[PDB]
């Protein structure tokens, strides 16, 4: 026996009332605000913007998982990916220059 | 009621101590300190220009 | 509720408005009180 | 006793006709409300309420009463006669006494409203006595969070704040809050401070003042409504002020600024002046 | 040689990072599931800036209700804002969705029901009866008593591993019937008597 329960939770916690209320999860969310798309809406920028987020923290889990690790916080996930990337990418130019040395080095011998 | 007259009475202090005390008054606070500070900004060249022609005379 | 909210909200908006006219009020007044300041000042120099 | 928090208790303190002493004997607007009774009768007591205190509790019941709201520019008004409860506050901030406590700060910008500048002049110097260590039921430092805004960021006060270093024991007001009171206290302070830069001799006195790092970690810091909005004021006030920007840019400014999307602080005009103080700052930087 | 030594120590270096990278995304993965529950609220549920609050309705059971948005105000109030959230009840003509509690054991029983439909808020639970009925009838169709205690016997193995089994992952078959463990020891209970 459920029934409608309206409330208003105030922009200084407003964040932290929605994570509070999902910790446990009693209500279902409404669909009002869907109408106006994920084109601004009511906070669907702000929405847009975590799910760029979170776009680029799947990007650099994808990326580890590839690398075989073992499983602001965005901004700290980027940094994260981008060094990594770096990383990778002075890893693969250092392995071919040994490639191209040790191809020289053949040659000469030969030679 | 009950609670819902609490949250709406609230609400309603809770914006009203935001938009006078802590936003009006900033509005209002810096209104007069431009009312101090702009014109006399001219009145110190004004009173160089006096300085001047009374310099000349 | 909501027209009891309302109420806050449309006091909220005339203060801000009064707040918005009071920086041209106190501009305009401060700038003539000055002026005739400014004219003390320099009707001293005469003296 | 000196400088204390529950203003209530001072401004309530014992009266030095019956309108003005009821008045000395309320607290807050409660006194003003009972002063209004008797109108020009009421106001000639109350000159010489305050204008002929000498006890310690009749100094601090006309003080306390006077820093609580015929408080108003009313003290000096023509009902007052020759006596004032205005002007005296001024030469009372500079002793010793309750009423000189209160008056540190808070009193004597309250009584300034007859300008009678001398009052507010007064508050700057002896800022830092008036917060040296409240414990008591009585006027004093919390008084002073905001009623001495109006005195310290006025002109008269604007370069003493820094001169007597009244300013410079203000500094750590907009230092991180525990607490959502603290927290507005801060933001109110922190307004006061962009007030003050909003004011030609303060703008130069806040730098005087050594209050650099407190405004850098309250501008990295902000996420309050109020506090982040007093802090956009302040980085505004103080942007096209040189290195009071220059040096909050190198600092990380720019990188708070870059959030402005989501501020929501209403900072009075808050989209088009967060705009231009990020703008600025990332110009600067 | 010494490209290949810098070769290995960057992806040494890499690969540390990454150790530490992937420990941090484990969280970040929670963190970002409720970023996103928070844009899906956002984005469904308007807001009133007069009210400078996120205001709704929306179903709730009515027993739930009695506590959750009072903890919801009170996690609210300590989040150090002005004022906690809102707790008032609203009404409409519409008949909300809703699903009748399940237990521990119910659950899948419930679950195989339901794959029907469902009802109204407190209409009528047909699988009240059927927990029981479906092993009551299902036990006639396979009743031989030397068969009904291997069945028993493979369901028993299924509970008892469930400590393991909950973390483990399966085939897709396994797991399905992992999944009605407490239904499938049932049902061999009642071949064993039928």
């Amino acid at each position: 026996p459920m029934q409608l329960v309206q409330i208003i939770i105030p922009i200084e916690s407003a964040h932290l009332t929605v994570s509070y209320l999902g910790e446990l999860g009693l209500l279902q969310f409404k669909d009002l605000n869907s109408e106006k798309s994920p084109f601004q809406r009511t906070y669907a920028a702000q929405i847009k913007k975590c799910a760029e987020m979170a776009r680029k923290l799947r990007f650099f889990k994808e990326q580890m998982l590839k690398a075989g690790i073992l499983s602001d916080l965005e901004v700290k996930l980027g940094d994260l990916e981008a060094e990594l990337v770096e990383i990778n990418a002075n890893g693969d130019k250092l392995q071919r220059a040994h490639s191209e040395l040790v191809e020289y080095k053949l040659v000469l011998q030969k030679a | 009621n009950d609670a819902d007259v609490s949250k709406q009475i609230q609400q309603m202090v809770r914006f009203i101590r935001q938009e006078a005390e802590e936003k009006a008054n900033e509005i209002s606070v810096s209104a007069e300190e431009e009312f101090n500070i702009e014109k006399l900004q001219l009145v110190e060249a004004e009173k160089k220009k006096i300085r001047q022609e009374y310099e000349r005379k | 509720g909501i027209q009891q909210l309302l109420a806050a909200e449309q006091e909220a908006q005339h203060i801000v408005a009064a707040a918005r006219n009071a920086k041209m009020a106190r501009l305009r007044q401060a700038k003539e009180e000055a002026e005739r300041e400014i004219a003390e000042h320099r009707a001293q120099v005469e003296r | 006793d000196h400088a204390e928090l529950t203003t209530e208790q001072v401004l309530k303190r014992d009266i030095p006709l019956q309108l003005l002493r009821r008045y000395d004997n309320r607290s807050e607007s409660h006194r003003a409300q009972l002063l209004d009774d008797d109108g020009p009768s009421y106001v000639r007591v109350f000159v010489s309420i305050l204008r002929d205190i000498y006890k310690e509790e009749t100094v601090e019941y006309v003080l306390a009463l006077i820093d609580e709201m015929k408080r108003a520019r009313l003290f000096h008004d023509k009902s007052l006669a020759s006596e004032d409860t205005y002007e005296p506050f001024l030469r009372l901030l500079w002793k010793g006494n309750w009423f000189i406590q209160e008056k540190s700060c808070k009193i004597l910008a309250s009584i300034v409203s007859a300008r009678i500048d001398d009052v507010l002049k007064l508050l700057v110097e002896w800022l830092c006595a008036q917060l040296k260590k409240p414990s008591h039921p009585s006027r004093g430092v919390p008084v002073a969070i905001n009623c001495l805004a109006a005195l310290l960021k006025e002109p008269m006060v604007r370069s003493s704040f820094v001169q007597a270093d009244g300013v410079k024991l203000l500094t750590p007001l907009i230092s991180p809050a525990s607490t959502q009171q603290s927290i507005q206290l801060l933001y109110e302070t922190c307004l006061c401070v962009w007030l003050l830069s909003y004011y030609e001799p303060a703008v130069e006195y806040l730098a005087t003042t050594r209050t650099l790092p407190r405004l850098i970690d309250v501008v990295k810091s902000s996420t309050k409504e109020k506090v982040v909005r007093v802090v956009v004021l302040i980085l505004r006030n103080l942007l096209p002020k040189g290195n009071f920007a220059a040096q909050m840019i190198d600092l990380g400014l720019p990188q708070v600024v870059q959030s402005l999307k989501a501020q929501a602080w209403s900072d009075e005009d808050l989209l088009e002046g967060l705009n231009q103080l990020e703008e600025g700052l990332k110009d600067n930087i | 040689s010494e490209l290949k030594t810098t070769l290995d120590a960057g992806l040494l270096h890499r690969g540390n990072l990454l150790q530490t990278i992937g420990d941090q995304f484990e969280q970040w993965n929670l963190l970002v599931k409720r970023e996103k529950s928070i844009y899906h609220t956002l984005n469904m549920l308007s807001l009133d800036v007069t009210k400078k609050c996120l205001v709704g309705e929306g179903w709730s059971p009515v027993f739930a209700t009695k506590q959750i948005q009072d903890a919801l105000e009170r996690a609210a109030f300590d989040s150090n804002s002005q004022v906690g959230a809102i707790f008032q009840v609203l009404h409409t003509k519409e008949s909300p969705p809703t699903y009748f509690r399940t237990n521990k054991f119910t659950s899948a029983f419930q679950e195989i029901v339901d794959a029907y439909g469902v009802a109204k808020y407190r209409e009528a639970n047909p699988g009240v009866f059927t927990i029981v009925t479906f092993p009551f009838l299902f036990a006639v169709m396979f009743g031989d008593w030397g068969h009904g205690i291997c069945l028993l016997l493979g369901t028993l193995v299924l509970i008892v591993r469930e400590k393991k089994l909950a973390s483990q992952k399966l085939d897709d078959i396994t797991d399905m019937t992992f999944g009605g463990r407490y239904v499938i020891l049932m049902m061999a209970l009642f071949s064993i008597y039928t």
